[PDB]
């Protein structure tokens, strides 16, 4: 019922979006996992580990510049620009929004949106693997011996760059590899990260779940500590649910999340 | 910490 959701948002002066990979599957933007989620052979599962960057430093470099590259042309799409928006509109009335999402693709700042937590990092920042220094970088090719690689077709030859030759570190004396800060399968979310979510999260009195679900990762950690406050959560997501079933919007959430934002 | 996926 849009009108009772509408009726907790116009009181709500903290409200928490978590947002999953379908608000980033809507804009165009593949996520590799699943049906199709083949980049030359392999799955997202495959390469977005500390393992496969050990042994294949130069291979998943090509995979994340070919996805830094695709974003180019990818947009934020309408839920995003309207969650952009009700944080900028409310913000102006003294009221608190806040995005925790799980997509690493900076669409929600490309879409305006300033209050955002990354708990999977970015696309675009790199982490050097010898000092540790986090850095912001959109450039385009990453680095030179990148530029023109990363073909996602399966019969593509690998560019076998050698290491020297990857994004480097350019604290000139350090000079270490970069790897993309990004959390990978099988390492940890940033402690001080999850610190920052447990606080807003606790002072929230309304909750959004979009383009993913309550019941999944890493939506099942968030949400069942706001719901154990009393406070209403509502999913907006294509999931369908039984009609033996706390709020739930069905569908894209570019049509139900601009609707009952406005 | 929390593993991703919880390491599923
Ligand atoms: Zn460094």
């Amino acid at each position: 019922d849009l009108t009772a959701f509408r009726e907790h948002f116009a009181k709500a002066k903290h409200i928490a979006i978590i947002t999953g990979a379908g608000v980033s599957a809507e804009s165009g933007v593949p996520t590799f996992r699943g049906p199709g989620g083949f980049w030359r052979k392999w799955q997202a599962q495959d390469l977005a580990t500390p393992e496969a960057f050990s042994r294949d430093p130069s291979l998943v470099w090509e995979f994340y510049h070919y996805r830094r590259e695709v974003m180019r042309s990818k947009m934020p799409n309408p839920a995003h620009l309207a969650i952009a928006e009700c944080e900028a509109r409310l913000g102006q009335q003294g009221r608190s929004v806040v995005i925790i999402t799980q997509n690493i693709d900076e669409l929600h700042h490309r879409a305006g949106s300033k209050h955002v937590y990354e708990i999977h990092g970015s696309l675009f920042k790199t982490r050097c693997m010898s000092c540790g220094e986090v850095k912001a970088n959109h450039k385009s090719p990453i680095c030179p011996a990148l530029d023109g690689k990363g073909a996602p077709d399966p019969n593509t030859k690998e560019a076998r760059i050698p290491v020297e030759l990857l994004p480097r570190c350019e604290r000139k004396s350090c000079n270490g590899l970069l790897r993309p800060h990004v959390v990978w399968f099988g390492e940890t979310l940033d402690s001080d990260i999850l610190t920052a979510v447990e606080r807003e999260l606790e002072k929230c009195d309304l909750c959004l779940v979009v383009g993913t679900s309550s019941i999944v990762y890493p939506a099942a950690m968030f949400a069942p500590q706001v719901a154990s406050r009393g406070v209403p959560v509502a999913e907006f997501n294509m999931e369908c649910t039984p009609a033996t079933q706390k709020y739930h919007f069905e569908g894209p959430c570019g049509s139900t999340l601009p609707p009952a934002l406005e | 910490g929390v593993l991703k996926e919880y390491g599923v």
